[PDB]
RNA sequence: GACCUCAAAUCAGGUAGGACUACCCGCUGAACUUAAGCAUAUCAAUAAGCGGAGGAAAAGAAACCAACAGGGAUUGCCUCAGUAGCGGCGAGUGAAGCGGCAAAAGCUCAAAUUUGAAAUCUGGCGUCUUUGGCGUCCGAGUUGUAAUUUGAAGAAGGUAUCUUUGGGCCCGGCUCUUGUCUAUGUUCCUUGGAACAGGACGUCACAGAGGGUGAGAAUCCCGUGCGAUGAGAUGACCCGGGUCUGUGUAAAGUUCCUUCGACGAGUCGAGUUGUUUGGGAAUGCAGCUCUAAGUGGGUGGUAAAUUCCAUCUAAAGCUAAAUAUUGGCGAGAGACCGAUAGCGAACAAGUACAGUGAUGGAAAGAUGAAAAGAACUUUGAAAAGAGAGUGAAAAAGUACGUGAAAUUGUUGAAAGGGAAGGGCUUGAGAUCAGACUUGGUACCGGGCCAG
RNA sequence: GCCUAGACCGAGGACUGCGGUUUUUACCUAGGAUGUUGGCAUAAUGAUCUUAAGUCGCCCGUCUUGAAACACGGACCAAGGAGUCUAACGUCUAUGCGAGUGUUUGGGUGUAAAACCCGUACGCGUAAUGAAAGUGAACGAAGGUGGGGGCCCAUUAGGGUGCACCAUCGACCGAUCCUGAUGUGUUCGGAUGGAUUUGAGUAAGAGCAUAGCUGUUGGGACCCGAAAGAUGGUGAACUAUGCCUG
RNA sequence: GGCGAAAGACUAAUCGAACCAUCUAGUAGCUGGUUCCUGCCGAAGUUUCCCUCAGGAUAGCAGAAGCUCGUAUCAGUUUUAU
RNA sequence: UGCUGUAAAGCUGGGUCGAACGGCCUCUAGUGCAGAUCUUGGUGGUAGUAGCAAAUAUUCAAAUGAGAACUUUGAAGACUGAAGUGGGGAAAGGUUCCAUGUCAACAGCAGUUGGACAUGGGUUAGUCGAUCCUAAGAGAUGGGGAAGCUCCGUUUCAACGUGC
RNA sequence: AAACUUUCAACAACGGAUCUCUUGGUUCUCGCAUCGAUGAAGAACGCAGCGAAAUGCGAUACGUAAUAUGAAUUGCAGAUAUUCGUGAAUCAUCGAAUCUUUGAACGCACAUUGCGCCCUCUGGUAUUCCGGAGGGCAUGCCUGUUUGAGCGUCGU
């Protein structure tokens, strides 16, 4: 609100707080991203090294659905599981009756391998898999199933 | 409280509906309340009110006072009674306005319409 | 014009934007305008449901595969397969769709199915049908009574079976065969004829 | 404002050498606004400073949760009679507070016979309150369709409404809701908590169910009733408790005595 | 005597133009400005100019999107996304597919021998039950008017024998306009010119919104709220029923078999030029040159040849809704402005007035409840004054609500040798203030200034 | 050590302390003034206004190294008169929930632009890195060393445990350089071990949302101010020149 | 653009490019102004870069908010040694 | 008239006046002026001041009238001096014309007077003009351009008489 | 010492601030689709018992008809105007009319109240000349009718 801007309490003195001596003027230094190359180097080259020039390939036609491949590492996995059933199958589990993990129907692209799992067998199904995070589902006697 | 979008509580939209009012709705807009006698006699409330009716003034310096109707000067939203005047310094006499709000109607002018008009709204004469 | 350390911004406000301002101050009137005109129109036609049944198709994009949603209209062979015309599947409520195709099984087994469903709950009126039995029906929602359902994740559980070679190294392979199999055939081609 | 209020001008400044301030002004002759200046917020007849605009935001977001949390508080304070007086209620004559009526008040349908329970429950002094309190608006608001001035009655909550609504529409400070949809505006006027609540025993069964408790789901979808950062608020009592007053030192005076 | 082409008529009957501006479809088209200069760029595919509409317009039933397990006319919102990209790669700029929703609606021609029958249509005349029907005569039309088909198909021959039936009229409903009808104090006291104020006792309330009336009126008036009850329109293109004809060898629909299956050209496409686009060895548009084909043609966001694949089906056409709306018409509102504000204009305001002209363009709201707008006498040439009078008030007199300041007159007090004003201090003159307390029962006791 | 002359001040408000005289749980000059007397209350006493006297006092505002300036604006008075709103952001703070978070595009509902309710998607966060194809975070109590509040055992000193944060040596993921096993569409694959390299990374999540002040950019952009440039119109009643008729 | 026995003359008191409305609140590193009180803290005219020299950015100087701790190791100073 | 606050300001006595308004907790902004050759309106000093001096020039008496340097009449003295200070017209104005009444404003003194103000009256055509003709020139039309507003063409690439 | 000047107070001025309102403005929302050759929008000039404007209207002129309604209008005047009624006032409603001179503007022309032609009736001893009344004569284009043109062309 109006009333707790220091615009109220610059009532009575002459400059607003802005100098007599600048004197608050329209545009000194240019408009915009003026002269990032000349006077405004010094600021740019600081604060934003990496700013003029072209890097890369270009790429026409960029469609963002091919790519999409969201990441689930195995410290997060058993999320997946149903809570009700959590405890259970972590107690019950076995090489004959292991959780199945359906992570593409979860809204997840690939399982990578950070952390550590339940020593529990799992079945994970994914489209995609690090080299790491299936050698620790291996591990603890589980299975990595690829689906499409 | 009004519940009907198509009724406006504005108060400028009231004010020029009443100042701009046209003979027609003046005639209504100027209504007087019947006396309890008379209320008894036809079950009516309220009429407009009309040039020979006659009337007690219940309001004002002239409260009491008892008269025939001589014009409803519709344009200036009053009544005439007949002898309830003022009188000039220089001997000439004037009417005194009266609205028909405060007074009440003694005797009713009757016609085939006035008789009309109160057996619609559900009175008896 | 540039200064102390802050984001470099992009605002694109140097056009005469203030012409085009749309300030959406009917959100609200045009909500209960919208709710009035679906009443009259639903009261119009009673007790004929507003809505066409419509189709359950698989949605395009490697991004949304996984999910399914109400599409335009049945198919002309999934129509064909309950016994009805496309010409009178429109007089009854049910949407077509001459654009569609049935290249696999499983999405036309579920509209098959859609379609069978909503043929066994309809009931068709005619000269002979008195105003009681007319009376008797209250205006169904098609789209909530037959919904789009998401097939279940798989869950549960299930025995373990382990392939001699890991997944991993299965998509390192594939990778690998794509890449070079237009170079590989080329190889082979020059060699088979040439020896 | 209009857009072009203030612009309707073809003004021009005159220059400098002409003895007068540089502001454009009126062109032409022959009327008494030729050569009168124009345009500037400091002009009689000029466009004012920065004019208001429609895009200026007008309606704030809250969260959901908050405006929750917000509304349990406004019902709590409901019950504490300290904050209900100080809010504004003349409720010194109802035994207790939360004030439950039974559920034929829901079935009363003409204003006299609501008055009747109102006067029998003991809520028509807050009522005689808001009739005594009517005044003509200070300021220009009158002139705008805010003519007169009131005092907030009690607000009646029901289960079902049976004719409850409409008996209680004219009765001058009276406020009824719906137990389903409560909402701050007439649970805090004003921001004041404590505002006086009658509750048909209807409502008051139905608010376990409306908000939760430790054994029953509230039916707000995935919706809790919020904890406090404290659970004894009694601090005096805390404090003067045998386990603190076990371990402090002996106090010194409340004022130290002046030594030099 | 026909036909073709071309004329004329105050020939019979029609039609067009012009206006409006907010939104809509196009053409044409800047510069200021930003880049701290400036030319590409930006402003902007914007303003100005020109043509053309409607209640919406436009678009629209894929020569689409995609690359998936595929979606499925158009439009809009949210998101995609300040992203891919474009850019003296600088300043800047900048979409689309998917996904969630709003709304949903589909179709019509050309290309076919009716050929055992131009089956089609405008007009004249007559007639009637007249947004038209019937009869009849000219004319149009074979250089092609009807029926039949539109790619989702479909056609021509067989089929299982299966499924359905058109229109003209009367009363209703719904929809629209519109008439009539409605609760409770003007009870008592006080103030006031006036009660609508305050106090007392009440009443109605599905009505305590708003306005009027001699001051803040739920209960005095109009209304408000709640319903009740009539009238008249209008709807191929809304449905609830009757009704006479149902010419039902007529029309149409489905399944299966066989042979077929016409599908738009100076167009597509290519080159080049200009412009434009995010579209980058070229996104759309346009000019000129070249100029096709029939499983052909287009598209698949890096130019080219070779081989595949995917997906549609151009060069012809119609179509509600969701969307827009500083205009028009009818309404309801606001944490808006309150007469130097708010539109320029609250008023005989686009007025008075100015300019040859295009154009430019003000100021200006309020006596009082009621004119009761001051009879009469007197001084004066008169304007006026003084008496009187009306009024609650003339300290309201149509120079009229209140009536500030600058500035001015009179009266009273004071001061004053080439400015005046100011601070500090005290004197003098004036004004204000207090403890004899809310004092205690002649005494007790207290306040102030001082030794 | 003693005697003696003046001035200014009297803050505090039961007691509590340190000392002193000891005659004594007493008294004192020792943790800040009391006693007594007169006068007055129709009044001395105080405050303000005007004025006289003494002394000091240049005209404000502004630009400026420097203004009373022979620098600029200001004859006087009233009313109006200038850092705003918005889009997108940085820091900080408050609040709700928290590995999540955001109801408000929309739908439901309504006492109807309110309040109340609902969920799919989506946004941001939960993973980085590389131009890209792509790959993608535990040797170990999520490591070692030196500090570290608090807690624990003790008993001053001492020992233990040590979150946040800091210095330091490592370890893990992506890029870069090297090495190059078993195998093969024999040119692919890339086990394994190295490198004064490199990243806006890991190493028991911290974010999302609303609001506020301040700061930033685009906008008329704190207010008033050009000389100019463009688009579309109106003028030869003055005047310049030709023509026609007097 | 006109018109000019030519002065850049004249083209309605306007001419080294008329008048009128609009773009347009055109841009200004430049001049002027910028509205209440008290309290606390309190500068700079210097560095580097810039068609930079009446202007900016950058560092410095200043305020605000704090946070981790509680005598650790600091100083516009001396002494001793070097 | 006093009181409170360092202050921004707040409260109060008396007078005027006539219809609404305030304290407290919060919200919000088109929120505070001495300046901007600021804007609009109003008002001063200057100041009863500069000034009201071109165009030869006025005077006596009577009438009227409240009032006469300025009106009317009479008597004089003058001037324009026919290239007029005379008698008419064109352009332009628009009732200023005439009679009667009238003096608040206007006629930079005055006013009984007036082109002022008010109320009425007044402009008569076969022959005077317009109207018709053509002049420099302007401009429709079959048409040819131009996206178009429109441009070009008039001895106009035309089947052109509303013939006698 | 007066006068004069200056300060203050009182009353009176000047002037129009302040305060209080408000048939206006401004912004938002909701609903609706209806200009014109059947002559629009706009312009000029007129019209009332007594009117300059504004408002309305068009020689039927502050209006005519119709429907509704039910006693006014009002500043003054006034009826051969009205009251248990075909009846006061009424842009109340509105479906029938009137609608000057114009204007896209239409016989031609227009700085003119200028100039024709056609039909019917009518006055002046009149098919011609002069007068009056009513009704007509624009352009582009379409369909049709009628009258035609061309060795363009068929046949006889
Ligand atoms: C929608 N606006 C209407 C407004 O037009 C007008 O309506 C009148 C209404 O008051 C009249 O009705 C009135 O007058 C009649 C009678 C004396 O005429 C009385 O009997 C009746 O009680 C009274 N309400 C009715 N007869 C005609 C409507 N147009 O009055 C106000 C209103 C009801 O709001
Ligand atoms: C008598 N002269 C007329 C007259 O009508 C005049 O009226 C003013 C009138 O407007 C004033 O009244 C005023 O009232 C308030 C307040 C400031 O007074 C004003 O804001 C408002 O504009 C105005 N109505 C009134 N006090 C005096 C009359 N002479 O206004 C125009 C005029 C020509 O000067
Ligand atoms: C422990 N030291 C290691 C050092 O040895 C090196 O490791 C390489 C690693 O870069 C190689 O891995 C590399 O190449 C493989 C590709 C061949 O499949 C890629 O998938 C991978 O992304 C890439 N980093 C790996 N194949 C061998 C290790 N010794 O990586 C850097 C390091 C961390 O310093
Ligand atoms: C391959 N040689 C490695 C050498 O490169 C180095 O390893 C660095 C390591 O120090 C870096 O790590 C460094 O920077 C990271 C930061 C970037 O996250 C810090 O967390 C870390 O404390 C710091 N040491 C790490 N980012 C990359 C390794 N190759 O360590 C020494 C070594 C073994 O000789
Ligand atoms: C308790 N275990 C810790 C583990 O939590 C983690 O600690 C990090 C520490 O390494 C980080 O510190 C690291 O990275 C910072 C960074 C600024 O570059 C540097 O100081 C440096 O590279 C390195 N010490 C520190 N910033 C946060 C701790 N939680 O690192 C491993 C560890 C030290 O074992
Ligand atoms: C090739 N076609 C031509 C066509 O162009 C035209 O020719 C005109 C001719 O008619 C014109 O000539 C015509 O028009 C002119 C007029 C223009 O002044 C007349 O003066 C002249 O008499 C007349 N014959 C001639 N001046 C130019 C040709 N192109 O007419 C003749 C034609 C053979 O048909
Ligand atoms: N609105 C701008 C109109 C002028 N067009 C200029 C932008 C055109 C883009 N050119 C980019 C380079 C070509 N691909």
């Amino acid at each position: 609100p109006t009333r707790l801007t220091k615009t109220r309490k610059h009532r009575g003195n002459v400059s607003a707080g802005k100098g007599r001596i600048g004197k608050h003027r329209k545009h000194p230094g240019g408009r915009g991203k003026a002269g990032g190359q000349h006077h405004h180097r010094t600021n740019l080259d600081k604060y934003h090294p990496g700013y003029f020039g072209k890097v890369g390939m270009r790429y026409f036609h960029k469609q963002q659905n091919h790519f999409w491949r969201p990441e689930i590492n195995l410290d997060k996995l058993w999320t997946l599981v149903d809570s009700e059933k959590k405890d259970e199958y972590l107690s019950k589990s076995s090489a004959s009756a292991a959780p199945v993990i359906d992570t593409l129907a979860h809204g997840y692209g690939k399982v990578l391998g950070k952390g550590r799992l339940p020593e529990v067998p799992v079945i994970v199904k994914a489209r995609f898999v690090s080299k790491l995070a299936e050698e620790k589902i291996r591990a603890v006697g589980g299975v990595v199933e690829l689906v499409a | 409280a009004k519940i009907s979008q198509d009724v406006s509580s504005s108060r400028s939209k009231a004010r020029k509906a009443y100042f701009t009012a046209s003979s027609v709705e003046r005639r209504v807009l100027l209504s007087a309340p019947l006396s309890k006698e008379l209320r008894q006699q036809y079950n009516v409330k309220s009429l407009p009110i009309r040039q020979n009716d006659e009337v007690l003034v219940v309001r004002g310096s002239k409260k009491g006072s008892e008269g025939k109707v001589n014009s409803v000067y519709r344009l200036k939203f009053a009544i005439q009674v007949d002898k309830l005047q003022k009188e000039k310094s220089n001997g000439a006499s004037v009417p005194i306005n009266i609205h028909p709000s405060k007074v009440v109607i003694t005797k009713l002018h009757l016609d085939k319409d006035r008789k009309a008009l109160i057996q619609r709204k559900g009175g008896k004469a | 014009a540039i200064s102390k350390n802050l984001p470099l911004l992009n605002n694109h406000f140097r056009k005469h934007w203030q012409e085009r301002v749309r300030v959406h101050f009917d959100q609200a009137g045009k909500k209960a305008s919208r709710r009035q005109s679906r009443l009259r129109k639903a009261a119009k036609i009673a007790p004929r449901p507003i809505d066409a049944l419509r189709p359950v198709v698989r949605a395009p994009t490697v991004k949304y595969n996984r999910k399914v949603r109400a599409g335009r209209g049945f198919t002309l062979a999934e129509l064909k397969a309950v016994g009805i015309a496309p010409k009178y599947a429109r007089t009854i409520g049910i949407s077509v769709d001459h654009r569609r195709q049935n290249k696999s099984q499983e999405t036309f087994d579920a509209n098959v199915a859609r379609l069978q469903e909503y043929k066994s709950k309809l009931v068709i009126f005619d000269k002979k049908t008195k105003a009681s039995e007319v009376a008797s029906f209250e205006q169904v929602d098609v789209s909530a009574t037959f919904p789009v359902e998401q097939p279940a994740p798989e869950s549960g559980l299930r025995a373990v079976e382990v392939p001699e070679q890991t997944a991993y190294r299965t998509l390192r392979l594939a990778r690998n065969e794509k890449k070079y199999k237009g170079i590989r055939e080329k190889r082979a081609k020059e060699k088979a004829e040439a020896e | 404002v209009a857009e072009n209020a203030g612009h309707q001008t073809s003004a021009e400044s005159w220059g400098t050498g002409r003895a007068v301030a540089r502001i454009p002004r009126v062109g032409g002759g022959g009327t008494h606004r030729s050569g009168q200046a124009a345009f500037g917020n400091m002009c009689r007849g000029g466009r004012m400073f920065a004019p208001t605009k429609t895009w200026r935001r007008w309606n704030v977001k809250v969260n959901h949760n908050e405006k929750r949390y917000a509304t349990a508080s406004a019902i709590a304070a409901s019950a504490v009679t300290s904050l209900v007086l100080a809010r504004g209620h003349r409720v010194e004559q109802v035994k207790e507070l939360p004030l439950v009526v039974s559920n034929e008040f829901e079935s009363v349908t003409k204003t006299k016979d609501a008055v009747a329970v109102l006067k029998a429950v003991g809520a028509h002094k807050d009522v005689v309150k808001v009739i005594k309190s009517k005044k003509l608006r200070a300021g220009k608001g009158k002139l705008r369709g805010r003519r007169f001035t009131q005092r907030r009655g009690p607000l009646v909550v029901y289960a079902q409404d049976n004719g409850i609504v409409k008996a209680l529409r004219n009765v001058p400070g009276v406020e009824t809701a719906s137990v389903k949809h409560l909402g701050l505006l007439q649970l805090a006027p004003g921001a004041h908590l404590g505002r006086f609540i009658i509750w048909t025993q209807g409502a008051f069964e139905s608010l376990d169910s409306v908000y939760g408790s430790d054994s029953t789901k509230s039916i707000k979808s995935g919706y809790t009733l919020p904890s406090n950062i404290i659970s004894n608020t009694d601090v005096t009592r805390l404090i003067n408790s045998a386990e603190v007053q076990a371990v402090v030192r002996p106090a010194g005076e409340k004022t130290q005595k002046k030594s030099h």
